[PDB]
């Protein structure tokens, strides 16, 4: 049976407010403030902001202020303390539903009628309680579901730029993500009205309003609810597959917009910086985040995460991809130049990587030569890449055969096997074929990386 | 009333103000200077004054008024030049009689003595009024007519009394509006805080092109009316003169122009120019001021205001797109508006985030940017309005690595970069093929296949052919032009030719001063006819050089396509055209 | 070729059009779930304002909704807001207030409670009290009001439970 | 295939009486335990609990 | 008649704080201050009796934070005595400066008596209104062939002179000084110096007294010898004394800012003493306004036939566009006169590079009415060819002479005959603009007239 308990608590209603530096509203006469606590900021306006306690000392607790500071006075502005951290209402019925950046629903729809109260930061998951992604997502993209494999239960971000299509590729995936139907939770953080209405308008024509929630925090609203955002859309992402046993793929929208977030926050608090500004606990934020993804045992349920991050100057190095890229298990690249070539998707496989590709591409769930032929058109690729190279810098008659070959494979390879146009649908199958008919062109003698059995079978 | 207690710099931490708000408006100083509230700790307020602090003692009163900085929205801006903060210049240097600008100055945002015909609207006395409703119209000019007079948002209820058609002040009461048995009365000018955007009904997917007049970035990366558009470059590029012409020959019904850390020679040269020139909207022949207002916040103007100056104008083109026009914002410098975030930042204490400048530096970039869009207006009747966003970014060294230029390409969706290298050697427009890019030719293919149905085609092959030649002059450029093959040569050739002729614009000739849509399109057409021909007759086997000495006829006529005049209309210079390609047809048939 | 291309345009745009029926008839029920709770909530209002009506019932409610709010703040001064009809019962019940609230909280008894002038609204606070600090700064809205807005905001799932029964959906917790 | 599209656009009386159903039952469920619900709560309101802050 | 005398008859105390509660780097800071202003000049008088002069830059409750600009050595807690003037640094300015050499703080160090002022302006000045300011369209004659075809300057433009270290930038605007006038018919120079070596303003004390201009010559000096604090205030004293001689004194001015690239390291040096932001290579983050303040007081206004022109003179350090203090000065500005340190290791003077250089006030100033008719087309012409000739210079030196085409070979006979012949000029030779126009159409008529796609075809008919 299940308890839920009725219980009335009052709130104190602290009218001293000691500081209001930038997103940050500062107490002064808190009795017993508690960390990480929602507080209610009522403005003299009359509207209220809700509030996080980021830091509390003997009397002060230091309040980040979801919807900004902007209009928040000394003499009549009233925190009331709620006593509980933030606690999105969740329930089965969110699906289909439109909701702000904080929670509330913009849909023109009711309140969510609760089924329960969830933390939005979460429990870590039991490492022992996890189970090992191994069932391949046989998404449509086939720069994708050949050479670097999507599971149930990855995080596998999107690393783009400004400009390239990483909301294309993204919702493409989202089309096309089934097995070898797939619930979505779509968390927008910061990203234009372009970017909103082109992802709604793509689940409403595939059909996806059906089974998903979205989380829209737009360029407009507030800047610190991008903090808040990714929480509320994984804690609902975990709601539904674990304790409803849903298969949800989380699509989270600029990260890099919700760590230049944590970055406003973490300079208004004068916090020791790390690399560019962004805060020393950026790694272990982003962990937080990235890391409620993946499958548990006895629940039948997945989250699938794919958090679109795009790099700021297209530069890897950057903090935020790099401990995204060291968080999460894999990164799909988006190539600038590929875009400039005028290849969609334009999915530089070579910095891409997947670490459930091992695992979820050999015998019996897909056939038995991915795993080669996939070795093998990285190999290629390199080989064409480092050809393109010397064709540039060194006279081209210098290159040998193999150079040569390699070149024709790099042209094929770009133009005929990663270039796919959208709703193309390429089975894994059907993508395996094709990359056959690319390392066709070689010698059997010159395929290193394919093992001898492979190819007297499959050549 | 407060006091001051430390002034460094642009910023004032003025004591005994407990009770003021975030971002409220103040009076710092006995002169009454302009500020707004950014911290407040404890009694201690700390204030951004939009004026010269020098003369500042400790111990000055400090009024706080109350209210956000707020625009003041109304008849009469269409046609006049402000100071960032909603100051009329001219005002101002009537009433002073000197050609500085005095610390303190006070003249009201909109001339009070100016008497607008009102014409009321469809609305009547017990007609229940909403905010962004059209209650009556005035005439402003002869361009701009029926300066539609808008309640005011969030402002609702019954209407009580209507004032009848005659000649009225701003100062004159218009209107009387009852919500909840309390009496609001309305004029013609209403005030609204620059920092929250003007409400609107439903945004819309814009589709209509901003036609620039430049032939670069009316072809090959297109603007829509109603989208964000970033030009970065160093100085000397040409983003104040895209503005400029922009600005001129556009196609929007008002034109917003922002200039925060411009220079004053470049506002001089708009007032001087602007009124010379006519458009041949609205029927007549009517001056380009006439529907062009300038928010004009030079470089040695007070730091803090570029800030009040990006906000004043884009609530400017908010207003005028409630309106239901079709406006387009120009701010000069957003990476002078961030330089200033970035001083105002550093005397303050913040962080310096990346290379300075603060933190929420892309959060306040990406706001104002959303502030753009095609919109439908708040309320009845039915209008649909659009403001296009047009910022030129300042790289700092001349390099696109900046934290401003980064935020921008992040925010906005189409960006024109300007090369130094052909911002030299003047080949204005210097706008860098390779890495530029418009995310809304997708979406403009609806208006091509309704008027130019082969538009997207030749931009695409004339795309291609840059791309091509690109690859061609880096790979000959090490490796010499001694094995390149007749195709190569060709393409070279053409590409050449089209950077000679048609991407290169002279905006300040006659005749390349506004390339308007059918000329270029007509223009791309002659080009990419002319590299297709060529490649055909080659292909048939004839020699390039040869072909090349016997159509040189043909590659001057059609690199001197760019001298055709556009005053002469669109039957004349498409007649010319016309005959252009059919000689050039002929001429590469009989010399193959 | 060209009129299968243009079916297929139009129908993606059947598909919007029956997602938007589905979605607004989505609503429709949810809405009319909020609106039949909206039902049982101002049904307990009405019976909380009838229970304040209740002079002798309602004098147990005061001694526990003054000292409940005084234990919270554990201040040895405080101001008490309350309704013109109760500021009688209030002077009478003092004393009670103070030995409770010393006798709970195991500081000494509250050194002086005072009722501001200030009366709550007639038509929005329909029983309780607003105490405060010695200063007014830290106020607690322990109203009848807005305890049940309190508990109508952090007591939905085991309404749910009650009204709609368990979620057949949900199978774990 | 316009005539056909058109058709299925004016479909929504039989999804507008396929809702009808739900919110009978929503009312009746309403109607039924308002009394035990309501009751619940009044005495959740009119119960509270002096309790000290345990720090 | 003139009212602003009145106010002058008006004795005002100044109190005389021996208060200091410490001083750390170039800032002195105050205690117990009554009343502070916030860019009052104050005298500090210290134990030797030397008076230094300071201004107060930050001012909390009673605390004033003083940076005095001959530095804070020899300051001493118990004895140094500061007078608050009350009123910001004012110059004291009158028409008689015109032929006088004064120092970098406005002292004059011609041997002369203090200049018997007429008004004291306050050296930061006011914003001009944009509205009050008019477009400069009055083409200034140069003499140089490349400051006057291809780069001409308006009369109210503020187009400064780019070189590096060793370039000749001061003999380049020495020509312009003594050649400065208009195209169609003497300029007030008022010549600043910040941080300058003796040689240098020697040679400019010495130039102006042989060409004559010394008797309409302002010289501030300030050596690299002169304190490194008060080359903030020396170009602010030079503008208010340009900004009085043309605003309401109706006289054209030159105003000459040499070595801005050393004013700007003097504000890197006075940024980096405080805490602020290190912007770029180290510059203060309002190094572009106070740039700004320096150049943006140039122009002409309405109602006023006085106007100022901005020839400042920077060091680029490594001869690069992209170092912040020519980036920014670019960007401020209304131009750059470029000067190439190629140029002159080849041999030509002036060793102007025209590619780099650009005037913004040429599109107006260059016409019909103002110039030839055919000055636009050629100028821009001659860019197109000149840089042409460029690349296939560079292709040259790549794969040899032999592979150039014959557009590459006329490129490059263009180039050999534009730096010898165009560029190159006497140090002392001016040409009139029509003659530099001749001159440039002979260069244009080395090539074919098909190839010139720059020329209006109307002008190439009349003009070829
Ligand atoms: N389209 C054009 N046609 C002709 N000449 C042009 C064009 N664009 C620029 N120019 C020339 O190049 C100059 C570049 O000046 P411009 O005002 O465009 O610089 P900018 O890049 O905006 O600089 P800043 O960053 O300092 O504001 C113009 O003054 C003009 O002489
Ligand atoms: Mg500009």
């Amino acid at each position: 049976a299940v308890e839920q308990g009725f219980n009335v608590k009052p709130r104190l209603n602290y009218n001293t407010v000691s500081g209001v530096n930038g997103p940050l509203v500062i107490l002064e006469k808190v009795k017993f403030p508690r960390y990480n606590e929602i507080v209610n900021l009522t403005l003299p306006d009359g509207t209220v902001r809700q509030g996080q306690v980021l830091e509390i000392r003997g009397d002060r607790a230091i309040v980040q202020v979801f919807e900004g500071t902007s209009g928040i006075d000394v003499k009549k502005t009233t925190v009331e303390f709620t006593g509980e951290s933030l606690r999105i209402p969740v329930s089965e019925d969110m699906l289909g539903r439109i909701f702000d950046g904080s929670g509330r629903p913009i849909d023109n729809g009711p309140k969510v009628f609760a089924e329960d109260y969830l933390d939005i930061n979460g429990s870590p998951i039991n490492p022992y309680a996890r189970i090992y992604p191994e069932e391949m997502i046989s998404t449509g993209v086939s720069a994708i579901d050949t050479m670097n494999s999507i599971a149930r239960g990855q995080k596998i971000p999107i690393f783009s730029a400004s400009g390239l299509p990483h909301n294309e590729i993204a919702a493409q995936i989202c089309r096309q993500a089934g097995l070898v139907n797939f619930s979505i939770v779509f968390a927008a953080m910061g990203v234009n009205l372009e970017t909103a209405r082109f992802f709604k308008q793509d689940f409403e024509e595939n059909g996806s309003l059906e089974r998903t929630s979205l989380f829209l925090n737009l360029a407009n609203d507030p800047t610190i609810e991008r903090i808040i955002t990714p929480r509320l859309a994984l804690t609902t992402a975990e709601y539904l597959a674990y304790q409803t046993e849903r298969h949800v793929l989380t699509i989270l929208t600029d990260m890099s917009s919700y760590a230049d977030a944590l970055r406003e926050v973490s300079a208004a608090r004068e916090e020791v910086p790390g690399r560019r500004g962004y805060p020393g606990y950026m790694y272990t934020d982003l962990s937080t985040i990235y890391e409620r993804a993946g499958r548990v045992e006895g629940r039948n349920g997945s989250i699938t995460q794919i958090p679109i991050l795009t790099m700021p100057n297209d530069d890897i190095t950057h903090p935020i991809p790099d401990l995204t890229g060291y968080i999460t298990e894999g990164q799909i690249f988006v190539d600038r130049q590929l875009h400039n070539k005028g290849i969609y998707p334009p999915i530089n496989v070579l910095p891409s990587l997947s670490r459930l590709m091992k695992s979820a591409i050999g015998e019996g769930m897909t056939r038995k030569d991915h795993g080669d032929v996939s070795n093998q058109l990285y190999a290629k690729y390199a080989i064409g890449k480092d050809a393109a190279a010397m064709k540039a810098v060194v006279g081209e008659e210098a290159l040998s055969i193999e150079d040569k070959l390699s070149l024709e494979f790099l042209e094929k390879f770009e133009k005929t096997f990663i270039t796919q146009g959208a709703y193309e649908d390429r089975t894994v199958f059907e993508s395996l074929d094709q990359a056959w008919s690319l390392l066709r062109i070689y010698p059997k003698e010159m395929l290193n990386r394919i093992s001898p059995k492979i190819l007297d079978e499959f050549y | 009333y407060g006091a001051i207690y430390s002034v460094s710099g642009p910023v004032v931490i003025a004591e005994n103000m407990i009770g003021c708000a975030m971002y409220e408006l103040v009076k710092v100083g006995h002169d009454n200077l302009v500020g707004e509230v950014i911290r407040i700790d404890g009694d201690k307020a700390t204030i951004q004054v939009y004026e010269e602090t020098a003369g500042l003692t400790v111990g000055d009163p400090v009024l706080r008024t109350g209210k956000p900085l707020s625009v003041e929205l109304g008849p009469g801006l269409m046609e006049t030049i402000y100071d960032g903060i909603q100051r009329p210049l001219k005002a101002i240097k009537e009433e002073s009689q000197s050609i500085y600008i005095p610390r303190g100055i006070d003249t009201p945002a909109l001339d009070r003595t100016i008497k607008w015909q009102f014409t009321p609207g469809k609305f009547q006395v017990g007609d229940h009024i909403s905010g962004g409703d059209i209650y009556g119209s005035v005439f402003e000019n002869s361009l701009i007519s029926s300066h539609k007079i808008l309640l005011p948002p969030r402002s609702r209820g019954t209407i009580t009394w209507i004032a009848p058609a005659g000649e009225y002040t701003l100062d004159e009461k218009i209107l009387e509006v009852e919500f909840d048995g309390k009496k609001s009365d309305f004029t013609l000018y209403h005030t609204w805080p620059v920092r929250v955007p003007r409400p609107v009904t439903e945004k819309l997917s814009a589709d209509y092109p901003l036609l620039t007049g430049q032939r670069v970035l009316d072809a090959l990366f297109p603007c829509v009316q109603g989208g964000t558009t970033c030009i970065p470059g160093a100085f000397g590029c040409g983003k104040t003169v895209i503005s400029q012409s922009l600005s001129k020959y556009s196609n929007s019904d008002a034109i917003i122009y922002v200039g925060c850390g411009e220079r004053g020679n470049e506002m001089a040269e708009v007032l001087m120019e602007f009124p010379e020139l006519y458009t041949e909207m609205s029927g007549t022949k009517e001056p380009i001021m006439k529907r062009t207002t300038l928010v004009a916040n030079t470089s040695n103007m007070p730091v803090a205001a570029r800030e009040a100056s990006i906000y004043t104008g884009i609530t400017l083109a908010e207003y005028f797109r409630d309106q239901g026009k079709n406006v387009s914002m120009i701010a000069d410098s957003s990476s002078r508006w961030a330089e200033a975030l970035r001083e105002i930042s550093g005397r303050l204490g913040e962080m310096p985030a990346d290379q300075g400048f603060p933190a929420y530096l892309g959060a306040k970039l990406a706001s104002f940017y959303e502030r753009a869009g095609k919109a439908v207006a708040l309320g009845s009747p039915d209008r649909t309005g659009s403001v296009s966003i047009v910022a030129a970014v300042s790289p700092a060294g001349g390099d696109f690595s900046d934290p401003v230029t980064t935020a921008t390409l992040g925010i906005t969706q189409v960006f024109w970069g300007l090369d130094k290298k052909l911002a030299q050697r003047k080949h204005f427009p210097s706008i860098n093929t390779s890495v530029s890019y418009s995310k809304y030719t997708n979406v403009l293919n609806k208006f091509y296949d309704s008027n130019y149905p082969e538009f997207p085609v030749l931009r695409d092959r004339m795309k291609e052919i840059l791309s091509n030649a690109e690859e061609l002059e880096q790979v000959v450029q090490l490796v010499g032009k001694s094995a390149l093959s007749d195709s190569d040569k060709i393409t070279l050739d053409v590409a050449t030719l089209i950077k000679e002729d048609f991407l290169q614009q002279n905006g300040y000739s006659t005749y390349d001063a506004f390339c308007p849509i059918w000329k270029t399109f007509d223009m791309m057409r002659a080009f990419i006819s002319y590299h297709d021909e060529a490649q055909k007759a080659v292909a048939n086997g004839a020699n390039w050089s040869k072909l090349a000495d016997s159509t040189g006829d043909v590659k001057h006529a059609v690199s001197s396509s760019k001298f055709f005049e556009p005053s002469r209309g669109e039957k004349e210079v498409h007649g010319e055209f016309e005959k252009l390609l059919s000689t050039m047809q002929e001429r590469f048939a009989e010399s193959t | 070729g060209n009129f299968k291309s243009k079916l297929k345009k139009a129908m993606l745009s059947q598909q919007i059009t029956k997602s938007t029926i589905a979605n607004k008839m989505r609503l429709k029920v949810l809405s009319a779930r909020e609106q039949s709770l909206d039902g049982i909530f101002e049904e307990t209002k009405e019976k909380l304002s009838g229970i304040a009506n209740n002079r002798d019932e309602y004098k147990p409610i005061l001694q526990s909704l003054i000292v409940e709010a005084l234990l919270k703040l554990l201040e040895p001064k405080a101001i008490v807001k309350a309704l013109e009809r109760d500021v009688d019962l209030i002077e009478s019940m003092k004393d009670d207030i103070m030995r409770e609230y010393g006798e709970k909280a195991q500081r000494a008894p509250l050194e002086e409670i005072v009722i501001s002038n200030d009366y709550l609204n007639k038509d929005l606070v329909s029983g309780g009290v607003v105490v405060s600090n010695a200063s007014d700064k830290i106020e607690i809205n322990n109203t009848l009001e807005e305890r049940l807005k309190l508990l109508s905001e952090e007591a939905l799932p085991a309404i749910r439970l009650e009204l709609y029964g368990p979620s057949k959906t949900r199978k774990f917790f | 295939e316009q005539k056909n599209a058109g058709g299925v656009g004016e479909l929504e009386k039989k999804a507008e009486a396929g809702v009808q159903g739900e919110l009978a039952e929503i009312k009746k469920i309403a109607e039924k335990k308002k009394d035990d619900v309501v009751k619940i709560l009044i005495e959740t309101v009119i119960k509270p609990s002096a309790e000290v802050h345990i720090n």
